[PDB]
């Protein structure tokens, strides 16, 4: 039950979630490894995801965590890359399916930095890189995020030496 | 896994590289919706 709906360029709301794309590209120290060589990114399309099912899944589960946290769901919006997106839109989020090896635990990863999320489009560290091409920085194959909302609630504080 | 006891999801704060952003991490399918389906190319640096 989940509709793609394709925003306009010429839409604030397309411009916006752009912004957050390109603003939050970051150098990472594997010097390209994974996600690729870029400074920022070709933007092809951004369609909004639509499933009444899952929503109403995710917002029944954001009044419990608010609920348990001083009313406060702590909702942020982040990045995901996966080999997956395509699964993760029409069957949702599974922690069945978590990360078993990251390093903050066995669960579903998210970050900021929308080129951190680019390192996993192609699998784990980058996999081989694009089907067509096995190149890990390939300018030409089309990849695919998706921009969520994230409910955090109380969150655990980890620092790590990364 | 399971979230820290009283906790419902992970912060990982990068304290070497201060230019990193954070990294967040849930333990529920249900406390993360995908919203935006974001069709990219990386630009190769000019
Ligand atoms: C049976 C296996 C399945 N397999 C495979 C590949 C794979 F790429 C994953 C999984 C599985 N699983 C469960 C995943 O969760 C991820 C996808 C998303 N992912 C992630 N991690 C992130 C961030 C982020 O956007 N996405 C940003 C924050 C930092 N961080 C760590 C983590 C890796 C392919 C292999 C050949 O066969
Ligand atoms: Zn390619």
């Amino acid at each position: 039950g989940t509709i793609l709906i394709d925003l306009s360029p010429d839409d604030k709301e397309f411009q916006s979630v752009e912004e957050e794309m390109q603003s939050t590209v970051r150098e990472h120290r594997d010097g390209g490894h994974a996600g690729g060589i870029f400074n920022r990114y070709n933007i092809l399309k951004i369609q909004k995801v639509c499933n009444k099912k899952l929503w109403e899944r995710y917002t029944h589960r954001r009044k419990e965590v608010s609920e348990e946290n001083h009313n406060h769901a702590n909702e942020r919006m982040l990045f995901h890359g996966s080999p997956f997106v395509n699964a993760i839109i029409h069957k949702g989020f599974d922690e069945r399916h978590a990360y078993i090896g990251g390093m903050f635990g066995a669960g579903i990863y998210f970050a900021e930095n929308s080129s951190k999320s680019n390192q996993y489009v192609y699998g784990i560290g980058g996999g081989t890189g694009c089907p067509v091409h096995k190149d890990r920085s390939c300018y030409i194959c089309h990849r695919q995020l998706l921009f969520c909302r994230v409910t955090l609630g109380k969150s655990f504080l980890q620092f790590s030496a990364m | 896994a399971h979230s820290p006891p009283g906790h419902h999801s992970v912060t990982g704060r990068p304290s070497v590289n201060g230019l990193a952003l954070a990294e967040y991490v849930i333990y529920r399918g249900e406390q993360a919706y995908p919203e935006y389906l974001i069709t990219y190319q990386i630009m190769r640096p000019e």
